[PDB]
C-alpha cells in the first residue's frame, strides 16, 4: 500500500501470513483491505493487478465472509475485467479470485 | 492613462496651489464628485482662517475632526483589506461609522438634483457639525458606559435603539436649498437637539 | 562544440545578452550565487541548470545504459529533498515522517559529497556515477519510482 | 512607487519572495488540514464510546439499585469507588500548532479511591470506566478546535497573499516596466534621431554653401 | 517565458482563427498530444458545422457535450481539491469518471504505439459516440455511485481496450468493435437501473 508497487515476495503466495494480516486489515470493515480492493480496482502498473488478485484470494479463502465482501467490491469488478483480458498469469489469479468468492455464496 | 507622472500634471502642481485631484473608482462606482480625499490638497487653508473664526469657531475644529476621521478610515480599510472584519475595536467600528456617513451623505452629491445642484456654506457647517457630534457622542459612550461591554460593544444596540437619528443624519443631505434657508437650518438644529437627547439618555440609561 | 560562459549583468536573465542568447543556444548552465555562498566550490545550480539535447548524450553504446534513468531520479530527488527542507522550516520537522528525513539527508549528502567537487579531482562518468548510485540506493529499492525495471535489479544491489 | 531600474528589480524580488510564501503557506495549511480530518476522523470513531461506556455505566448503576436500592448519595454522592476528579492539562505541538493534552483521575494522574458501594467495583468498572473514553474525547475537541483556528487563520493568510499581494504587485512591476521601456527607451532614441537630423541638416547646410561658392 | 503578452503573440491570437495551445505541463505528465483542453479553441467550428452535420448530425451534439463535460473537469477538481471526492453526488461522480475517461483514452493519444500512430476520423467519432452515450446513459440513471462503479468496472476496462483497437483492421471493423462495447455498455446500463 504505502509503496504501492504489488510484487511477489515469499510470503505473498504464503497463506500464513495472510490468516495473521486479516485482524490488522479491520479498522472500518477491513478498511486497509477495502483500500487494496480499490488499489485492485485501479493500479499503477498492470503488472501489479495480477499479484494484487493472488493476495485478495488468499484472505477470501481464509475468510468466508471476506470472499462474499470481494464479490461485492470492485475487487471482482476488476477480475471480471482480467477474465476478460489478455496475460495467461493475469487470467489465472482472476479466475482463482472468482472462484474465491463463488465457494462462499453457494453452500 | 489616469497617471500623474505626466510633464502636464507635474509642471501644473508644481505651482498650482489648491489641488482637487479626482480618482477613476469613485467616477466607477458612480460618487459623482469622485474627488478623492486622500490625495487633494488645499494650501489655502491658511488664510481662510480669519473667514472661518468671523463664520464659526466650530468649524475649524470639526474640518480637522472630519480629516483625522478620514485618515483613520483608510487606515483601517488598509488592515481589514487582509485581517479581516472581525477583531476591530468597537473604537474602531465607531471610527469606520460616520466616516461611512461622511462619504455617503456630506461628500456624496449628486449634481443633477433640486437639492445637490446647490449646497449653502453654513448647512455643510451643520452637516459636519452633526457628524461630528454623532462621533464624538459615540466615543464618549466607548469611554464610559458602566462597563466595558456597556462602554463600546454597544455600538450595535446603538445601531437599532438610535437608528431614527441616524437614519435622519444620513437623509438630512435630501432637502434641497430652495425650501427657504431658515427652514433647513431649523431642521438641522433640531436633528442635533434630538440625536444629542437620546444618545444622551441612552448613554445615561442603564449605564 | 562550444562551451561559451557569459556573464549575466545584476544577476538576472533579463539583460539583453543572456535573453539573446537564451533562443541561439539549447541549454542553460547557471552559476548560483548562494551556492558559492555555501561554500560549495562548483556552484552550479543543477536544478534550474538544464540541456535542451541532454537525451543525445545518454545512451547505451555510448556512456553507460542508467545514464537517463539516474539522472531523472537525481533531479526528482533533489526537487523532493528541497521541498521537504522547505516544509521542515515551517513544520517544525517532528512531524516528517520517514520518507521525508531520507530526503532531507539525501539533500545534505548531495550537497556535501556530490556537487562540491575539489578543483583538481578529475572523475570519469563512470565513477560518477558510481557515485550517483551510492547516494541513490539509500532509498529502497521501490521507492526509487522513477527508475525503470531490470535496472534496479542491477545496479541497486550494489 | 517611483519607477527605476533599481525599483523594478526590488518588485520582481518582492513578487518571487511574495510566490515562495504563498507557496509555503499553502503548505502549512494543507498539513494543517490533514491533521484537522485525522482528529476529526477519531471524535467521530470515539463519539461510539460515549454511547457504549454509558450502556456499561447504566447497566451497572441498575444492578448497584438492585442490590442497595437508592443509594447514600448526598454527602459522599455514592455511585462510585474511584474517580477523584481532578484534571492535568499538556501541551503538545504538531505542525505548530500547540494542540492541549488532557489527563485526569481514572484517566490519569490525580486519581484516588476509598471503599465504594456493594457494587461499587462494578461501578468503577463501568460508571467510572467511562472517565477515560470522556478524557480522550474531550482532548480530541480541544485538540479540533485548536486546528480549525489555526486552519482559519492560516488560509485567511493564504488567500489574502494569493488575491491581493500578488495581484497588487504583478501590475506594479508591469506599471514599472512601461515606464522605463515605454517612455525612457522610447525618449532616447527620439532625441539621438533628432540630434542625427541635426548633423545631417548641417551638413547639407555645408555642402550647399560649399556648391554656391 | 509562456507569457502571451509580447507583440508577436498578441497580433498572432488576434490573427489566427484556430490556436492549439501545447502545454509543457502536460508534456511533464507524460501526454503525447501534449494539447491543453483548457485554452486550445477552434473559431471555425460554425462554418465546419456543415460537413460536421453532414458527416454525422449527432457528432457536433457530441461534440457540445464534450465540451461541457471539459468545462465541468475543472470544477469537479476543485471540488475533489477543497472537500475531497466524498462530496461528489453519484451523477457528479459519473461526471467526473467520465472526463477521466475521456481524458486519459480518447483525448491522449498514443503516437508510437502502431495502433494509435494514426487516429481515423470514423474511430474518432465511434469513441466519442461510445464515451459521451454511456455517459449519459449512466448519468439519468441517478443509483449508488458506488454500485455503479462495481457494476460498470469491467465497462471502464474495456473503454480502454476499445481506444486500444488498431486502425488495421480497418475502419468499419475498429468501428463495429467500438459499437459493440457501445452496446454491451448501454444494455448493461438500462438493463441494471
Amino acid at each position: 500500500v504505502l509503496l504501492g508497487h504489488l510484487d511477489w515476495s515469499p510470503m505473498h503466495k504464503d497463506p500464513l501470513f495472510w490468516r495473521d494480516n486479516i485482524t490488522n486489515f479491520e479498522e472500518n470493515d477491513f478498511q486497509i483491505l477495502r483500500v487494496l480492493l480499490t488499489i485492485l480496482d485501479t493500479s499503477s502498473d498492470p503488472r501489479a493487478l495480477a499479484v494484487a488478485c493472488f493476495d485478495l484470494s488468499q484472505f477470501i479463502q481464509y475468510h468466508p465472509a471476506g470472499r462474499v465482501i470481494v464479490t461485492d467490491l470492485k475487487a471482482k469488478e476488476r477480475v471480471m475485467k482480467l477474465m476478460n483480458h489478455e496475460n495467461t498469469e493475469v487470467t489465472k489469479s482472476a479466475l482463482l479470485c472468482i472462484q474465491r468468492l463463488f465457494l462462499g455464496a453457494k453452500y | 492613462g489616469g497617471d500623474f507622472s505626466d510633464p502636464v500634471t507635474s509642471a501644473t502642481l508644481s505651482i498650482v496651489q489648491v489641488f482637487w485631484g479626482l480618482d477613476k473608482k469613485l467616477a466607477q462606482r458612480k460618487h459623482f464628485p469622485s474627488v478623492n480625499w486622500l490625495i487633494s490638497y488645499s494650501k489655502y487653508s491658511t488664510a481662510l482662517e480669519s473667514f472661518y473664526e468671523q463664520f464659526d469657531p466650530d468649524f475649524i475644529n470639526i474640518r480637522t475632526k472630519a480629516r483625522e476621521v478620514l485618515q483613520r478610515e483608510d487606515d483601517l480599510n488598509e488592515i481589514v483589506q487582509l485581517v479581516g472584519k472581525d477583531a476591530l475595536a468597537e473604537g474602531d467600528k465607531i471610527t469606520l461609522e460616520t466616516a461611512k456617513l461622511l462619504r455617503e451623505d456630506y461628500l456624496a452629491q449628486n449634481a443633477f438634483t433640486p437639492y445637490d445642484k446647490f449646497c449653502p456654506f453654513y448647512k455643510s457647517v451643520w452637516m459636519m457639525r452633526n457628524i461630528i457630534h454623532f462621533y464624538n457622542l459615540a466615543n464618549q459612550a466607548v469611554e464610559k458606559g458602566a462597563g466595558m461591554d456597556g462602554q463600546k460593544i454597544t455600538y450595535t444596540l446603538i445601531k437599532h435603539r438610535l437608528g431614527d437619528l441616524f437614519y435622519r443624519l444620513v437623509s438630512q443631505k435630501f432637502e434641497d436649498p430652495a425650501e427657504g434657508e431658515p427652514a433647513l437650518v431649523a431642521k438641522f438644529k433640531k436633528l442635533h437637539e434630538d440625536l444629542t437627547a437620546g444618545f444622551r439618555a441612552l448613554e445615561d440609561e442603564t449605564r | 562544440t562550444q562551451i561559451p560562459i557569459l556573464t549575466m549583468p545584476n544577476d538576472d536573465i533579463t539583460h539583453p545578452t543572456p535573453d539573446l542568447t537564451g533562443y541561439i543556444t539549447e541549454g542553460q548552465i547557471y552559476i548560483d550565487r548562494q551556492l558559492q555562498n555555501r561554500q560549495i566550490y562548483p556552484p552550479i545550480n543543477v536544478l534550474p541548470s538544464l540541456s535542451r539535447l541532454m537525451k543525445s548524450a545518454i545512451g547505451e553504446g555510448m556512456t553507460r545504459r542508467d545514464h537517463s534513468d539516474v539522472s531523472n531520479q537525481l533531479y526528482a530527488n533533489y526537487a523532493i529533498g528541497k521541498d521537504v527542507q522547505a516544509m521542515k522550516a515551517v513544520v517544525g520537522e517532528e512531524a516528517l515522517s520517514s520518507e521525508d528525513l531520507l530526503y532531507l539527508e539525501f539533500l545534505d549528502k548531495f550537497e556535501r559529497k556530490f556537487v562540491a567537487q575539489g578543483a583538481y579531482d578529475s572523475r570519469n562518468i563512470f565513477q560518477s556515477l558510481d557515485l550517483a548510485w551510492t547516494l541513490l540506493r539509500i532509498f529502497p529499492r521501490e521507492l526509487l519510482h522513477r527508475i525503470p525495471g531490470k535496472t534496479l535489479d542491477q545496479y541497486y544491489s550494489r | 512607487v517611483v519607477p527605476t531600474v533599481t525599483m523594478l528589480g526590488v518588485m520582481k524580488s518582492r513578487l518571487v519572495g511574495a510566490t515562495r510564501g504563498h507557496a509555503l503557506l499553502k503548505k502549512k495549511s494543507d498539513a494543517l488540514t490533514v491533521q484537522f480530518r485525522q482528529i476529526l476522523k477519531n471524535i467521530v470513531t470515539t463519539k461510539e464510546s460515549m454511547g457504549e461506556v454509558m450502556k456499561d455505566s447504566s447497566f451497572a448503576l441498575i444492578e448497584a439499585k438492585y442490590v442497595a436500592g437508592e443509594n447514600i448519595k448526598h454527602i459522599v454522592l455514592e455511585n462510585v469507588q474511584n474517580a477523584s476528579i481532578k484534571v492535568r492539562s499538556r501541551q503538545e505541538n504538531i505542525a505548530g500548532v500547540k494542540i492541549p493534552k488532557f489527563e485526569y483521575f481514572t484517566d490519569g494522574e490525580t486519581k484516588n479511591d476509598l471503599t465504594g458501594l456493594a457494587r461499587g467495583g462494578q461501578q468503577v468498572q463501568q460508571c467510572r470506566a467511562a472517565y477515560v473514553k470522556a478524557i480522550e474525547l474531550l482532548v480530541e475537541l480541544a485538540s479540533l478546535q485548536t486546528s480549525f483556528l489555526t486552519l482559519d487563520e492560516a488560509i485567511k493568510t493564504t488567500n489574502r497573499r494569493v488575491n491581493a499581494l500578488e495581484n497588487v504587485v504583478k501590475p506594479r512591476l508591469e506599471n514599472t516596466i512601461t515606464y522605463i521601456k515605454g517612455e525612457l527607451d522610447e525618449l532616447e532614441r527620439e532625441d539621438f534621431f533628432r540630434l542625427k537630423k541635426i548633423q545631417g541638416y548641417k551638413k547639407r547646410e555645408i555642402e550647399r554653401q560649399l556648391a554656391s561658392s
